[PDB]
């Protein structure tokens, strides 16, 4: 039974950095191989990095290679945001979710954070 | 750190032992058995190695193998030597 | 093409049985699976099916998933009419390490 609450939202103002952070809870810190997912709104949702929480290991899309960082901080038990560059049109729900579970054995996005709606405007 | 050499150690083992029960449908798989004994008395539950899922699958991304392959350590060599000896 | 198509909406009515599709290539739904999520309006996306096909805690046996080789099917039979939602195909893609999720079928109860 792992549990993710996410922050609340922030609003941004371009060029600038946001960073979402949800904590997990529910067993061990070393298995927790939570996801970043961005879901523009009207449009379906995008991958853009995963990190698993063993020995720091952080795949990110191609797209986001230069732009996003995920790192994990194991004293509180969460899993951070950056994004470098924010331009107008990438606001978006962010959600964390692990991308499996490891008492079945199998891969999937199993449980799902609230969302931290960053809205970049001016 | 020595806790992520741990937690290495064992991802590798892991996924070594995958690929050997991959590899043997049925003398090397012996001698890789003592090789991962030597390592472990030198270092000196089944949800213990759950949290090791994930890791696996960074390099294997083999679900049916992971499930068909199910302290803790000693009962895998100990399995890994039952299995070697057949 | 390298991602997962899949049609943009499916219609059905009341009582009646949904069948869904989501191709990929060898890499992200042929080599090990693909898993379905059920978003709705302005919500997070609850997971239906993993990538083998099973049922997580939470979720009724109403809804059932397979595999056709190289394309995911996610079967709802008896179309409940609050199941009002969008439902994504994931499949985590090997040669370009990355979750890819599908465009999304909505799902429009004729009642």
């Amino acid at each position: 039974q792992v549990h993710l609450v996410q922050s609340g939202a922030e609003v941004k103002k371009p060029g600038s950095s946001a960073t979402v952070s949800c904590k997990a809870s529910g067993g061990p810190f070393r298995g927790y191989s939570v996801s970043w997912v961005r879901q523009a709104p009207g449009q379906g949702l995008e991958w853009m990095g995963q990190i698993i929480t063993m020995l720091d290991t952080i795949t990110y899309a191609q797209r986001f290679q230069d732009r996003v960082t995920i790192r994990a901080d194991e004293t509180t038990s969460t899993i951070y945001m950056e994004l470098n560059s924010l331009r107008s049109e990438d606001t978006a729900i962010y959600y964390c979710a692990r991308n499996g579970n490891a008492t079945v054995g199998s891969l999937g996005m199993d449980v799902w954070g609230r969302g931290t709606t960053v809205t970049v405007s001016s | 750190k020595f806790h992520n050499f741990f937690e290495m150690w064992v991802t590798y083992l892991l996924t070594e032992t995958i690929t050997w029960k991959d590899k043997l449908k049925t003398v090397c798989f012996d001698k890789w058995v003592k090789q991962k004994e030597d390592e472990w008395n030198s270092i000196k539950i089944n949800i213990y190695f759950e949290s090791f899922f994930f890791h696996v699958m960074k390099k294997l991304n083999k679900e049916a193998k992971w499930n068909k392959l199910m302290d803790a350590i000693e009962l895998l060599l100990e399995y890994l030597k039952e299995k070697s000896t057949i | 093409q390298a991602g997962l198509t899949q049609p943009p909406s499916e219609s059905k009515g009341l009582r009646e049985t949904a069948t869904f599709t989501c191709t990929g290539n060898s890499n992200n739904v042929g080599n090990q699976g693909a898993a379905w999520l059920q978003q709705h309006q302005g919500h997070p996306p609850k997971l239906l099916s993993y990538r083998n096909n099973n049922r997580p805690s939470g979720i009724s046996e109403r809804f059932s998933a397979s595999r056709s080789g190289n394309t995911a099917s996610l079967t709802i039979t008896g179309l409940q009419p609050e199941d009002e939602a969008v439902y994504f195909c994931s499949a985590w893609d090997t040669s370009l390490r990355a979750w890819l999720f599908g465009g999304g079928t909505h799902l429009t109860v004729l009642g």
